[PDB]
């Protein structure tokens, strides 16, 4: 009943060569707050960055890439989605 | 592996495939056997729960050559820095020793800070993505060239040539990529490097951990 959605993290221009996935339930309508709490979770686990570091950073964002080829870029310094539409997630902090 | 080819099966019997539990999901890395009870990999491949597969070629099949062993201890370098990806090296003590055979056996490590020419020809292998759109089920490999440090110094603000190696010609689409972290850089059949980080695009140069810089830590930790 769950799926793995791949994610990548870039911080200060560097990105670990790990293949990393987030667990989601199949065919579920979630909000962007649902995705952000998972993004902040893997940001802290992988690169030690929590909310304080995002407020001290220059720009910070995550991008949800969708299977239909669209994307949505969401600001981390400042709608619902179905989990089966999500192709991948990318996070970038400067 | 970007721009490489499928390995001849079991031609690299030190290769380890790592499945890592990471809240809130899972991660995959490579690694390599350095003694019957120890796998060397990257520190950012750490997790509370790690399964190691040796002897694999097609990791999506339960092959009759594979050995599945949990990690007993996952020992990151004490000065590992997650934010800058510095000192990115980890030893996995296996919960039991591997059954050593033709398809499963360790790779040699260099001697005390043995160097590596810019222009040296090295091979990296793993099960990582082959592009931003495609993966692989089987082990792939590619030959890469050690770079002058200047190439990484000006794009990676935390690259340190005493502890890391600048690898990959930027004029070629050849690179280790997502999933190849922890795998070895082999030059003259010795593991000099550990895949560590790059650009999210996979465009080289990329940064490897320099194994010879950590030999005294490696030997102390394995005893
Ligand atoms: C390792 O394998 C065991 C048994 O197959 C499984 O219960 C566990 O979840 C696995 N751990 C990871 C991180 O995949």
């Amino acid at each position: 009943s769950t799926i793995q959605i791949p994610y990548t993290i870039t911080v200060n221009g560097t990105s670990q060569n790990i293949l990393s996935s987030l667990t989601f339930n199949k065919n579920q309508n979630i909000s962007y707050k649902d995705i952000e709490n998972k993004v902040k979770s893997v940001l802290y686990f992988n690169r030690g960055i929590s909310d304080i570091d995002l407020r001290l950073s220059k720009q910070a964002e995550y991008t949800v890439h969708f299977k239909n080829g669209t994307k949505r870029v969401i600001d981390l310094k400042s709608d619902l989605i179905n989990t089966s539409d999500i192709k991948a997630i990318s996070v970038n902090v400067d | 592996i970007i721009g490489g080819r499928e390995s001849r099966p079991h031609s690299r019997p030190y290769m380890a495939y790592l499945q890592i539990q990471s809240p809130a999901g899972q991660s995959r890395c490579g690694g390599f056997l350095v003694r019957e009870d120890f796998v060397l990999t990257a520190a950012h491949c750490w997790g509370s729960n790690i399964n190691v597969t040796l002897g694999a070629h097609n990791i999506q099949r339960r092959e009759n050559t594979q050995q599945h062993i949990t990690a007993r201890r996952a020992i990151r370098h004490p000065q590992y820095n997650q934010r800058t990806i510095q000192n990115d090296i980890m030893l996995l003590q296996l919960s039991r020793r591997v059954r050593r055979n033709r398809n499963v056996n360790p790779v040699a490590l260099p001697r005390a800070q043995e160097g590596l020419r810019p222009g040296t020809l090295c091979t990296v292998a793993g099960w990582g993505r082959v592009s931003m759109r495609r993966g692989t089920d089987t082990l792939r490999e590619v030959q890469l060239r050690v770079q002058r440090d200047r190439q990484c110094l000006r794009i990676f603000g935390s690259y340190d040539p005493r502890r890391q190696i600048c690898v990959g010609d930027r004029r070629e689409r050849k690179a280790a990529f997502k999933g190849d972290s922890g795998g070895p850089l082999l030059c003259n059949n010795v593991a000099h490097g550990i895949v560590s980080y790059g650009k999210s695009s996979g465009v080289p140069p990329e940064v490897f951990t320099r194994v010879s810089s950590f030999l005294p830590w490696i030997r102390t930790t394995m005893r």
